[PDB]
């Protein structure tokens, strides 16, 4: 390099001596401690299994920003004085979090879907790429999204294509295992995973059926379950009383959350509605015919027949008659489905999961 | 030097200094606390009988997505989850549950289903991540739900606590290894006994393709475990397995391991090398005893 | 790599930062949880050494004199177990131990709703910035400003807005502490623990505190709980003993917050650590009008545009509800792609909203004493 | 701790009413019978709210009418509402 | 176009010679609007545009050709379309030239400014420590609307402050008459009465309008710069030289030369504190080639007498020289052996600040390598990191040359880092920028931590906003270290909020060619903004600015008359519609010759045509 001739010969010659310097205040035990707080002294507080006892003050090479309160940091070999400090990366200790990962997603078999798919757009996928509109108009956006009807049947696969639409930082917490036994751990893990994670602007948390709090009734505090109620009210400090700029976002959907909605969206920080509705004859047509675009089977046979006289037969529907009808034209070995197995898959899913009510005329 | 020290190794250290001397021994043999993983597990064709109508089923569900997932892409579909089994009292399906990784060329990976409920800071939460990192280490390998399952008679398989918790912790997982991942090589097989607490979230087409039901017992189906079980257990040749079976009752997969087991404790009042037909039929109304109770 | 020339200083400062440790080089080498020193080598009786810890715990009757000259050894004494006081050698005492604090800095949020809390803010503003504007009117009269208020209501519809935004032109210290997190598991955890805020606010002058989720820690009893519960309501008991013997109020301020007045303890609710209460139920008509106003100041709106219309569509509300037909009005211009916000979009909004929107889950009839 | 009569809630007030600068119009008999049920704590209140009420008026010190004010603050639920008062 | 210097380094610049000549069928007018500037040689320019056989294209030949602003302006190139209005042999429309010099362009751009209103402003108030910033952002958040008259009522607009502060006062309320042709009779009402030192900084406001209409002046402005030199105290001459030298932006003309060069020719350095008018001529010829200015400036070396020990006027002229020859090439080449021949004590750390202008935008490896053991000497460093302003990837290979301005045992070099990526991102924010501000005014020295809070204004030309509101209100309370400091925080709201916040300074281009007035009023404050840096200069380096600042346009217009509705992909709104501002996107239908950016005729198929 060019600067290893001249600007390089009033360097090293600090560089070496220096490092010297730090073999006098290093060691090599490098003894991993805990700073609890920080002292404008330049005094430290030690922290190990063996219970240290130390009046160690504050050497050089950390600085305000990189002295955490209880996070790990580097000490003398003999002294014990603070020196460096701990990396931190991979996994950290609080609750279930993704990282990242890049997922192959698009708008393809919740087609059909769509008077309700550019809906939820408006307010998830264009207030990330293009932060503008707001200084204009001056109206905050909404943060997060609400759910309720029968999840998995393209409207709850409607967040995962936008997950990917977003290209962007994904988080998935999971929203059942608060609902433990033990009292008080609903609110503390919850708290820890948005405060970290606050560093990263793209956030998009989703949760799926909770069916466990929201407990009101009458007053605000009733004498039921402590294993519940005071779970929930960890959500209205992140939706209401601790409000961040727009980068969490919090979105749930489960079977019904009317008794559960207004404890938590409160008017204005989230608004979304969007409920299961039954397709017409234009929709169950972009939802079986995409599905069929990879897959192979008889000419003969029109896919439109069964549209027709049906009864409601979502995409969640769909995808086992396409593999119940797909195992049993691959015992045979062909890549093709005869017009016998399109009528046996459809029953043993109408006979199982789809019951009405047995209410007619009205 | 630093590029041939391998991670998670032991080393020498000096005791003032701690400066490491030289490498001394390899990473420890036994892993984590509690591994049940086993692949080709002592079960391998004929343990626990009834496989007729099983083997069918269970070929379509793990083999296929497993071996050669490429066929499915091939024919359009996607690939298939996790099957429910459940059966009678007094089989041993947990048991019967482990022989699905042999034919498959897999693991076998069991997990607790009632230790997995944690109090205080709950460890279940994070024990979700931590055997999906043990399921991202071997992708051969297929995770079971234990203790959660039907060795026998069962009534509350889940409820408002964290019994329920567990069934619920896969609407995570199957989002997880598909609406994220997009890429999943294992199957996780549930159990139960009756269907009570079963919700329709739970049950969905594809999520849970069919729920098999076990044959009840019968004059054959207690005849299973004699055609099996007396290969290492010493008998003589005027045992007939369908005659005798005929003279027993309310056993089949569980059981007959216990009659069996009750014959063997009756030739040690004789103090002989052999086990006859009259030995059996001590066997038959002690063990009928204990069923009878509660 | 300023941080490469920056040791260059400071390795030979760390000589002069050695300088003060060359007071006492015994034992190798302020927040504090337990006092703990080595030996204490320095020190009726002259010398005096005290540690609680798992070895040698010592404890001396006598003090109140110069033995040390100031910070000893472990350079910790003072305050800890409490029943312990090093004052008369400058202390590092009474100081936050090892604990869980949430501190911020310029909780700053702008006016919500000011249709019913015209006088309503006064009765904030007459709790903080009261005794710190004229003193002296208190000690004449005879009367002392409010300490502990309680806020009831809808779940953050403009009465929480209200409560961050006053703290703002407050201009002192704010922490946070919430009711949910606090309970935990051990004894003294949520009560203990937090005591230490409670003695370091009178330590510590000018600090503000709001007290969060009272559902969590407060309300009735009938059969005395279920368990579990009981160290939930000895830290409501807690909060009375700050209160009970002896506190100033003029650096100390209690506030609460949940969706209903009565919901807590009876007991608890007894005025003296509330002097006052804060009402929010559903305003008057004009009285909004300014909430129209201020959502429309940083906002473009076509001249000529009626306020009175409007206003009438709209039923008794809170100010978020009122920003909420703001906020799809706002969604208007981005669909129909609208230049600015029309009437048409406002007068639409309210029947798209309340009457189209909204529809159930909305808290009516949840709130009446108990 | 029984409920104060009209002479117990008396010589309650002129506990809190010692550092308090008066206009000596007040009857000790007059303001016990308005009040029913309240506590030391609750009378506590009602001196200490007095003053406020002359805060806003620029009062040099309470008179007899303030205390009467001290109940219309806002405790017990004294407040106003619509219909069939305006 | 923008590849011609990416692989090699850019010897020649040939490759913008010939470029149109391809365009010779259909006469492509978009992109063939800078191929021979830069050089100076204007006869191929006018060659390109004979081609037009289009009447209705000349609509949109203003607002595309009009942006060349340096090499456009120059008296007969801006002219070219009024000098066939009358007669028109190619039709050229007599109302574009209305559209290229910019007199009706005040009207349009007023009318606009309604669709997202505005937040006007008045009340200069009181607290002198605060009330030069009051009156600093009060001006600049009027601009677009005529607020004045509110000002008007104020009697005494400061009377708490002396100094240079109470010299120049209109040039904080100037900004809002800028470019306005009917706001120069209230303007002129600020010359009489008012107060001495008021009526001293009264040009400094005047000469913020005639920036660019320099060439369609209704009224000379020769005369008003000589009428405040003849007022007594010459200091306030001095004061006034910068007044006209916001105006200097526009054509090449020799007046204004020829009046201040007797100026610098008086040299009474202690006295009257004057003869700065050279500093000011770097902004007088811009893209063209003349060497008349160079000639006066080496009479001035030698002498070094006992009037000239003043270490300030002497550092002037090193700034003046590489702005004259920035992005010439041609002239540049006779300097490089001219300043060298003669040798003084003080020589080679001017001089070469010009062999690092010939090229703008691409850094030369063999300009920067010759530098490192030159410098290893004040105004040598700006020579190196400020070659290329449009290349990123030259920074990656110079991160340890960027190093060569921070980490070393003298103090003084961490003075200019600030510069070093300021400049560049000046025009439009970025990502890495914003992120180098972490701790300036806690070190020892004073004069080291200047640029810090006066970059956070200059990166924040853009948007309504910017990233500054985490420090926006942490630096009001910074009041306790210097009193000059707490106008410094004002600087940066200033120019965030400048022209109602939607009018700053960008390289937003439809020839692709960055602004030289905007670099040339940016490079001329150079080493400190104030007078207490160093030895007593001037407070009136800030309003320079105020020279190449012109509103831009996006905006679909088959007719001056009658718009239309666009389509732009930002949004939260989403192709929004016509009458408001986007950032570098492209429409959805197709136009005739071009489909770009800013003004666009369009057209549709008569037998289906979509209307608004």
């Amino acid at each position: 390099f060019v600067s290893n001739s001249e600007i390089l010969k009033p360097f090293e010659k600090k560089q070496e001596e220096e490092k010297k310097q730090l073999e006098e205040i290093r060691g090599n035990p490098l003894s991993i401690g805990t700073l609890e707080e920080i002292i404008d002294d330049d005094h430290a507080i030690v922290t190990s299994p063996t219970m240290p006892d130390y009046y160690v003050s504050i050497l050089s090479f950390v600085d305000k920003e990189l002295l955490e309160p209880g996070c790990s940091v580097l000490l003398h070999h003999k002294t014990m004085s603070i020196v460096g400090v701990l990396q931190d990366d991979a996994d950290p200790m609080v609750s279930v979090m993704k990282m990242d990962k890049s997922p192959t997603e698009s708008y393809s078999d919740i087609g059909g879907l769509e008077s309700q798919i550019q809906e939820i757009k408006e307010s998830v996928e264009l207030p990330l790429t293009h932060p503008e509109l707001y200084e204009e108009m001056g109206i905050k956006p909404p943060k997060g999204v609400i759910l309720y009807g029968a999840p998995g049947t393209g409207k709850t696969l409607l967040a995962k294509a936008v997950a990917n639409q977003t290209s962007a930082t994904f988080l998935r917490i999971v929203g059942s295992e608060l609902i433990q036994k033990y009292l008080g751990d609903g609110p503390r893990l919850c708290r820890q995973i948005f405060k970290v994670a606050g560093e990263n602007a793209p956030s998009i948390v989703f949760i799926d059926e909770i069916d466990a709090i929201g407990t009101k009734r009458y007053d605000s505090n009733s004498g039921g379950e402590r294993e519940i109620q005071r779970t929930m009210l960890e959500l209205l400090n992140q939706l209401d009383g601790f409000d961040d700029r727009g980068d969490v976002k919090v979105i749930m959907a489960t079977n019904k959350i009317e008794t559960l909605d207004p404890a938590l969206i409160r008017p204005g920080r989230i608004d979304r509605k969007i409920l299961f509705e039954n397709p017409d004859l234009s929709t169950k047509k972009k939802i079986l015919g995409i599905h069929t675009s990879k897959m192979n089977l008889s000419e003969d046979v029109n896919l439109e027949t069964l549209v027709t006289t049906k009864d409601d037969l979502s995409g969640a529907d769909i995808q086992a008659m396409c593999t119940e009808a797909g195992l049993l034209a691959l015992r045979e070995r062909r890549m093709q489905v005869t017009a016998e197995d399109f009528k046996q898959a459809k029953e043993r899913v109408m006979k199982n999961k789809v019951e009405e009510n047995l209410e007619g005329l009205y | 030097n630093v590029k041939d020290l391998k991670a998670s190794q032991r080393v020498c250290l000096r005791s003032d200094s701690y400066m490491l001397h030289k490498v001394l021994e390899n990473k420890a043999d036994p892993l984590v606390s509690l591994m049940m993983v086993e692949k080709v597990p002592d079960s391998t064709y004929d343990m626990v009988g009834g496989l007729t109508k099983q083997i069918k089923e269970i070929k379509e569900v793990i083999e296929l997505p497993v071996k050669h997932p490429e066929l499915f892409e091939s024919l359009g579909i996607a690939q298939p989850k996790g099957v429910i089994l459940y059966g009678p009292p007094g089989t041993g399906k947990t048991l019967l549950a482990r022989a699905v990784a042999h034919h498959t060329d897999c693991k076998f990976i069991r997990v607790s289903g009632a230790e997995l409920v944690q109090k205080y800071i709950g460890e279940g939460s994070r024990m979700v991540r931590e055997l999906f990192v043990m399921a991202r280490e071997h992708a051969p390998s297929i995770i079971f739900m234990d203790e959660i399952d039907s060795i026998g008679s069962t009534r509350v398989e889940g409820s408002g606590g964290g019994d329920s918790e567990v069934q619920r912790t896969m609407l995570e997982l199957l989002n997880q290894l598909d609406g994220f991942e997009t890429s999943k090589n294992i199957k996780i097989i549930m159990a139960t006994n009756r269907l009570d607490i079963l919700d329709p979230a739970l049950l969905r087409p594809g999520r849970i393709d069919r729920k098999i039901e076990f044959p009840p017992p019968s004059v054959a189906a207690r005849a299973e475990i004699l055609r099996i079980h007396s290969r290492k257990m010493n008998l003589t040749r005027g045992i007939n397995l369908r005659k005798v079976a005929e003279k027993m009752n309310g056993c089949s997969g569980a059981d007959v391991k216990g009659v069996c087991t009750e014959a063997g404790m009756y030739a040690l009042r004789e103090r002989r090398i052999h086990v006859t037909q009259e030995d059996f039929e001590l066997a038959v109304g002690k063990v009928m005893n204990k069923n009878q109770e509660t | 790599l300023k941080q490469t020339e920056n040791d260059l200083k400071d390795i030979e400062a760390r000589i002069k930062e050695k300088a003060g440790v060359k007071e006492s080089d015994t034992g190798l080498a302020h927040p504090l949880q337990v006092a703990r020193c080595t030996k204490i080598i320095k020190g009726e009786d002259a010398k005096y050494v005290i540690n609680l810890k798992q070895i040698a715990k010592f404890v001396v009757g006598l003090g109140e004199r110069v033995s040390p000259t100031d910070i000893e050894e472990g350079m910790r004494v003072g305050v800890d177990r409490s029943k312990y006081n090093i004052e008369l050698p400058l202390p590092p005492r009474i100081d936050p131990s090892v604990t869980m604090m949430t501190v911020e800095e310029k909780p700053d949020v702008t006016y919500s709703d000011v249709g019913g809390c015209k006088d309503q803010i006064e009765k904030l503003r007459e709790v903080v910035e009261l005794p710190l504007l004229s003193p002296e009117r208190f000690a004449t009269l005879g009367i002392d400003p409010p300490k502990g208020i309680l806020l009831y209501g809808p779940p953050g519809t403009g009465k929480t807005l209200c409560a961050r935004a006053v703290a703002n032109r407050t201009d002192a210290t704010f922490i946070r502490v919430i009711g949910s997190e606090l309970v935990q598991k051990y004894v003294g955890e949520g009560a203990r623990m937090v005591r230490e805020l409670f003695e370091m606010a009178r330590t510590k002058k000018a600090c503000i505190i709001f007290f969060d989720e009272i559902d969590a820690v407060g309300g009735a009893r009938f059969d005395d709980g279920a368990g579990g519960d009981n160290e939930v309501q000895r830290t409501m008991l807690e909060l009375i003993t700050q209160l009970d013997g002896f506190d100033p109020r003029g650096n100390i301020k209690v506030m609460f917050a949940t969706n209903r007045p009565n919901t807590l303890d009876p007991a608890l609710l007894r005025p003296g650590r509330i002097d006052r209460k804060v009402e929010f139920s559903l305003p008057d008509l004009e009285g909004r009008a300014n909430i129209f106003r201020i959502h429309s100041k940083s906002m473009s709106v076509e001249r000529g545009i009626r306020w009175e219309l409007i206003s009438r569509l709209c039923p008794n509300s809170t100010g978020a509800e009122l920003r909420s037909v703001c906020t799809e009005a706002g969604m208007f211009a981005i669909r129909a792609r609208r230049k600015v916000a029309t009437e048409k979009d406002f007068l639409k909004a309210v029947d798209k909203v309340i009457s189209g929107y909204k529809k159930f889950s909305s808290t009516s009839r949840y709130m009446q004493y108990n | 701790f029984p409920l104060p009569s009209e002479d117990s809630r008396a010589q309650i007030l002129q506990i809190h009413s010692r550092k308090m600068t008066t206009d000596d119009d007040i009857n000790w008999q007059e303001l016990a019978r308005s009040t029913d049920e309240f506590n030391g704590a609750q009378l506590k209140a009602v001196t200490v709210e007095a003053g406020m009420i002359a805060l806003r008026n620029g009062q040099s010190s309470v008179k007899h009418e303030d205390f009467v004010e001290g109940i219309s603050e806002v405790q017990a639920r004294k407040s106003k509402s619509v219909s069939f008062y305006a | 176009v923008a590849c011609v210097p990416l692989l090699p380094p850019p010897e020649d610049v040939a490759f913008l010679k010939t470029a149109y000549s391809i365009y010779l069928s259909q006469n492509e007018l978009t992109d063939a609007i800078a191929l021979a500037v830069r050089l100076g040689e204007e006869d191929m320019i006018r060659s390109v545009f004979d081609a037009t056989s289009d009447p209705v294209m000349h609509k949109q030949l203003a607002y595309i050709l009009a942006a060349q602003k340096t090499s456009f302006e120059y008296e007969g190139v801006q002219d070219i379309i009024g000098n066939g209005k009358l007669s028109e042999h190619f039709l050229y429309l007599a109302k574009e030239l209305n559209l290229t010099g910019p007199k009706v362009p005040e009207d349009i751009y007023k009318s606009h400014l309604d669709n997202s209103k505005s937040v006007f402003s008045s009340a200069g108030l009181d607290s002198a420590q605060q009330n030069l910033a009051s009156s600093f952002v009060n001006g600049f958040l009027n601009l677009g609307y005529c607020n004045d008259k509110l000002i008007v009522d104020n009697d005494n607009w400061v009377y708490k402050t002396k100094g240079d502060g109470m010299t120049s006062a209109v040039a904080s309320i100037g900004s809002i008459y800028q470019w306005n042709l009917d706001g120069l009779q209230q303007l002129d009402k600020y010359l009489y009465v008012d107060e001495p030192e008021v009526k001293a900084g009264a040009l400094l406001g005047i000469g913020i309008s005639a920036s660019g209409v320099h060439d369609g002046e209704v009224e000379p402005a020769l005369l008003l710069l000589q009428d405040y030199v003849t007022n007594p105290d010459t200091k306030i001459s001095s004061a006034a030289i910068l007044g006209l030298g916001i105006a200097f932006a526009g054509s090449k003309n020799d007046e204004v030369l020829g009046l201040l060069l007797p100026i610098a020719a008086s040299t009474d350095l202690p006295i009257e504190t004057a003869a700065m008018a050279s500093l000011a001529l770097a902004h007088v010829f811009v893209g063209t080639c003349n060497g008349d200015i160079t000639t006066s400036i080496m009479d001035n070396f030698l002498e070094r007498t006992a009037i000239e020990l003043k270490t300030d006027w002497v550092r002037f002229l090193a700034l003046a020289l590489g702005i004259l020859y920035m992005g010439q090439g041609e002239q540049v080449d006779d300097v490089l052996e001219t300043i060298s021949a003669i040798e003084h004590p003080m020589t080679s750390a001017i001089e070469v600040l010009v062999g690092s202008c010939a090229y703008t935008g691409t850094g030369d490896v063999l300009l920067i390598q010759d530098l490192l053991h030159r410098l290893t000497l004040a105004y040598a460093v700006l020579g190196i990191a400020l070659i290329a302003l449009g290349e990123d990837i030259g920074k990656e290979m110079s991160l340890r040359h960027f190093g060569h301005l921070m980490h070393y045992g003298n103090e003084h070099i961490r003075r200019m880092v600030p510069l070093a990526m300021g400049i560049v991102s000046v025009s439009d924010p970025q990502m890495k920028v914003f992120d180098t501000l972490t701790r300036f005014s806690h070190d020892a020295d004073l004069e080291v931590s200047m640029n810090s809070i006066f970059a956070m204004g200059l990166c924040g030309a853009g948007t309504n906003n910017a990233r500054l509101a985490q420090l926006l209100r942490q630096l009001a309370s910074y009041y306790s270290r210097e009193q000059d400091a707490l106008f410094i925080t004002r600087l940066a709201q200033g120019l965030l909020h400048l022209g109602k916040g939607t009018m700053t300074m960008d390289v937003f281009n439809d020839a692709h060619v960055l602004n030289k007035v905007t670099l040339a009023s940016i490079l001329t404050t150079a080493v400190g903004l104030v007078s207490p840096s160093f030895m007593l200069k001037h407070h009136q380096l800030f309003y320079m600015l105020n020279a190449g600042i012109r509103p831009k346009f996006i905006l679909a217009l088959n007719d001056e008359g009658e718009p239309i509705k666009v389509n732009v992909r930002v949004g939260q709104p989403v192709l929004l519609n016509h009458g408001e501002r986007a950032e570098l996107e492209t429409d959805e239908y197709i136009s005739y010759t071009s489909h770009i950016e800013g003004v666009v005729i369009l057209k549709k198929n008569p037998d289906y045509r979509e209307e608004e």
